[PDB]
């Protein structure tokens, strides 16, 4: 087996900075490794190989060295485009292996700290019909990625009804979105009046609530 | 950055070594762009018998391509005559062989 | 140009097998390899195992007795069976086309569009669509439940309104449904004048639907 790890998981850089990201491998594969950029919906794309050497068409801001079990994937000045998920990849051996490729790395774009703003959305009429409603809190357009939603029905804190979704990074301002949908039977929604969402987020001083009574205008 | 694979093992190529010890056997391979898909076969008098469910890896230093057989440990009954083959285009190359020699 | 074009979407009960197709245009199966990788969302690249120049097959210790690899020629068409379908074999099954000719991966240089398996109990379902009624900017949306299986696309407006819409991606619900929201922000002042749609479509169940968010 030759395993492979990747460091960091994660990494933010601000735009136009330099990103350096870390592959090791658990014994000696010479210069037989490849780095690849991925983009949400797409397949990956090779961007160098034998360690050094970049691909036909590759931007030259990419950089890769390293030989034996030490391997690094330089952007010498980030750009909006190079926002994605790279790979490192050995092609020394296959003898019992589990997996040729690194964990990835997700790279993304460094911005100052913005704070979410936040809005709730009771369920509609017609969904309350089919017997089930779905409560919605939206964070929009923060940074960083971490925060805390707190769903909160006549002030008691819900636990495992709900889950959250989180978009990509926008292309224009940096920012993130978040959703976060609690899910209750019609039964359980009519027995409450206060439908809270309580929002933390290292860019608000203290909690953002946002509220509703049920079947108010 | 276009060339011929060559399988170049020298003529009359030998090595000894101790039984139980670990052993990488060694095919220089020259190559350009295509990495051949290389096999490792060992000699049963006239015939070159493919070697089968066996480690093997790519070792590159020195700007010298090699593919590797690995012996893990190395065995008495390793004792022989090997070489290494790669199809290139329509061609099956063939290397010179390999001589193996196990202090038992 | 050299291209590959890979089957069709699938989706299996479990216990099943699939066995999914890739086409190669423009070189000889007997040239480079092909390699099969896989990627359950979100997460990492999972290599499966190379098919060689002269047929000969080396798979992932995982994928050994479970993932088959055949091809023909003929056609420069490389196959993978995987069997005994379970709910995480859920995935993208990429082709790609080693730069060497086999026996060990060197690198990959070209790529499938990849093939969206998904196992699972649930049958195929259109969405539930329902709105999200709305400083100076207010927030609206569309509520895309209950349906299966992926993918679903969002607009709004006829793609007319892209600016501020975030389109989240689905969650997979305890039932087996996919669900996921779509919102959009626009200026507080506007409601009165300008009509929301939220155009929505699930092309494995060959649904289209239009809903118009009303301030309600």
């Amino acid at each position: 087996d030759i395993v492979m790890t990747q460091s960091p998981d994660s990494l933010a850089v601000s735009l136009g900075e330099r990103a350096t990201i870390n592959c090791q491998a658990s014994r000696n594969i010479y210069n037989f490794l490849a780095w690849y950029q991925q983009k949400p919906g797409q397949p990956p794309k090779l961007l160098i190989y034998s360690a050094s050497t970049l691909a036909s068409g590759v931007p030259d801001r990419f950089s890769g060295s390293g030989s034996g079990t030490d391997f690094t994937l330089t952007i010498s000045s980030l750009q909006a485009e190079d926002v994605a998920v790279y790979y490192c990849q050995q092609g020394s051996s296959n003898s019992n292996i589990d997996n040729p490729f690194g964990g990835g790395t997700k790279v993304e774009i460094k911005r100052t700290v913005a704070a979410p703003s936040v809005f709730i959305f009771p369920p509609s009429d017609e969904q309350l019909k089919s017997g089930t409603a779905s409560v919605v809190c939206l964070l929009n357009n923060f940074y960083p990625r971490e925060a805390k939603v707190q769903w909160k029905v006549d002030n008691a804190l819900q636990s495992g009804n709900s889950q959250e979704s989180v978009t990509e990074q926008d292309s224009k301002d940096s920012t993130y979105s978040l959703s976060s949908t609690l899910t209750l039977s019609k039964a359980d929604y009519e027995k409450h009046k206060v439908y809270a969402c309580e929002v933390t987020h290292q860019g608000l001083s203290s909690p953002v609530t946002k509220s509703f009574n049920r079947g108010e205008c | 950055e276009s060339c011929d694979v060559q399988l170049y093992i020298k003529r009359q190529s030998e090595h000894s070594i101790l039984a139980g010890d670990p052993f990488e056997l060694e095919c220089p391979v020259k190559y350009c762009a295509n990495r051949p898909h290389v096999t490792w076969c060992k000699l049963n008098g006239t015939t070159c018998v493919k070697l089968e469910d066996r480690q093997t890896s790519w070792k590159e230093e020195k700007n010298i391509s090699f593919f590797i057989l690995h012996f893990e440990p190395v065995l008495p009954n390793d004792n022989g005559s090997y070489r290494c083959s790669a199809n290139f285009q329509s061609n099956l190359i063939e290397s010179h062989s390999t001589t193996l020699y196990v202090t038992d | 140009q050299v291209q590959l074009v890979q089957s069709g979407a699938e989706v299996k009960k479990p216990g099943a097998s699939v066995k999914v197709s890739c086409k190669a245009s423009g070189f000889s199966l007997w040239t480079y390899a092909m390699n099969w990788v896989r990627q359950a969302p979100g997460q990492g690249l999972e290599w499966m195992g190379i098919i060689s120049d002269d047929g000969t097959t080396y798979y992932a210790t995982w994928a050994k007795g479970r993932v088959t690899m055949t091809r023909d020629t003929s056609t420069s068409t490389v196959y993978m069976e995987l069997s005994s379908l379970r709910s995480e074999d859920t995935a993208v099954y990429y082709c790609a086309r080693d730069a060497g000719a086999g026996g060990v991966q060197d690198y990959l240089t070209l790529w499938g569009q990849g093939t969206l398996v998904t196992v699972s109990s649930a049958s195929t379902k259109g969405p539930s669509v329902f709105p999200l009624a709305p400083g100076g900017t207010a927030a609206l949306g569309c509520l895309v439940k209950d349906y299966f299986p992926e993918p679903v696309t969002v607009s709004w407006n006829s793609g007319a309104l892209t600016s501020g819409v975030h389109t989240f991606p689905a969650v997979l619900q305890s039932s087996g449904l996919y669900s996921l929201s779509s919102v959009v922000t626009v200026p507080s002042s506007s409601l009165g004048t300008q009509t929301y749609i939220c155009n929505v479509n699930h092309k494995p169940s060959n649904t289209k639907v239009d809903k118009k968010v009303e301030p309600k």
